[PDB]
């Protein structure tokens, strides 16, 4: 689907949220000063899982590959859509006298 | 000598499909000589002998059930101008003549607009410089018009679309289907 979009840009946003929640974590042990310097485990696990979803989301928006053959991308085309060639087309034709003449 | 109704909005209809391309096809009758129907082959470059040579045996295959029988050959140039048969409709015309008698190689004029090249011993010489004799000349460009407008060519499909595509078939039912109840 292209709910991956989407997906990736929760998790970009939940990362925001999460980046925030460390640095006012950092703020109040350095206001107290206190010789844990541990961060939460509950920023740390929604840090991990924002990363997570977002690696995910972003390995899925990327866009799909191609084959490597050549002779798969020519499989439908025909003859009539290969003997036209733009520069040498004339204009003397019945189509000018049947259509609009 | 005469056309059906239903060859002349198939020889029309596969000329108006490709105007660019040039247009081959094979004038099918029931076995004086009139021409019911056509079965049309391919377009763009013509002069190629295997494609060519395929046609008349997958043709004959559906004649010889359908009690048909194949009376001539019609080809429309590129050109608008130029309507010269070329060696091609000479060497088509000849492989017809000896599996039928009195064939008629036709040629479309882009600028009525159909000339009929008879062979007498000698070389293939046309009629319509003199005359040319058809069922009933209104109804035929009337019920042409009325597939024209419609823009019904979209919708043909002759032999070379059948080589590439087989669920197309090459006898047109639905062409026919609609040109009997017009």
């Amino acid at each position: 689907p292209s709910l991956w979009k989407g997906l990736v840009g929760i998790g970009l946003f939940a990362l925001a949220h999460a980046a925030f929640s460390a640095a006012q974590h950092r703020s109040y042990m350095r206001l107290t000063e206190k010789e844990d310097e541990s961060l939460p485990i509950d920023i740390v696990l929604q840090t991990l899982l924002a990363f997570a979803v977002t690696c995910y989301g972003i390995v899925h928006i990327a866009g799909e590959f191609k084959d490597m053959d050549a002779t798969s991308e020519l499989k439908n085309k025909t003859f009539d859509t290969l003997r036209n060639h733009p520069s040498f087309y004339v204009f003397n034709h019945r189509g000018r006298v049947l259509f609009r003449p | 000598v005469k056309l059906t109704t239903q060859a002349y909005c198939k020889m029309v209809l596969h000329g108006a499909k490709y105007p660019h391309c040039a247009v081959n096809g094979l004038l099918v009758a029931e076995k004086h000589t009139l021409f019911v129907d056509c079965i049309p082959l391919f377009h763009g470059t013509l002069a190629l002998a295997p494609m060519l040579e395929v046609a008349l045996t997958l043709i004959d295959s559906w004649c010889k059930d359908h009690s048909y029988v194949i009376a001539g050959y019609y080809q429309a140039n590129e050109r608008v101008k130029d309507a010269s048969p070329n060696q091609v409709a000479e060497k088509v015309a000849s492989r017809i003549a000896e599996g039928f008698s009195d064939t008629a190689l036709i040629m479309v004029d882009n600028t009525p607009t159909i000339h009929v090249y008879e062979h007498h011993e000698n070389r293939w010489r046309c009629r319509d410089p003199h005359h040319d004799y058809c069922e009933d000349w209104p109804e035929a460009q009337r019920i042409s018009a009325s597939l024209l407008d419609s823009r019904s060519y979209e919708t043909l499909v002759d032999f070379d679309n059948h080589l590439d595509d087989i669920r197309n078939d090459w006898t047109n039912p639905e062409i026919n289907k609609a040109v009997l109840h017009l």
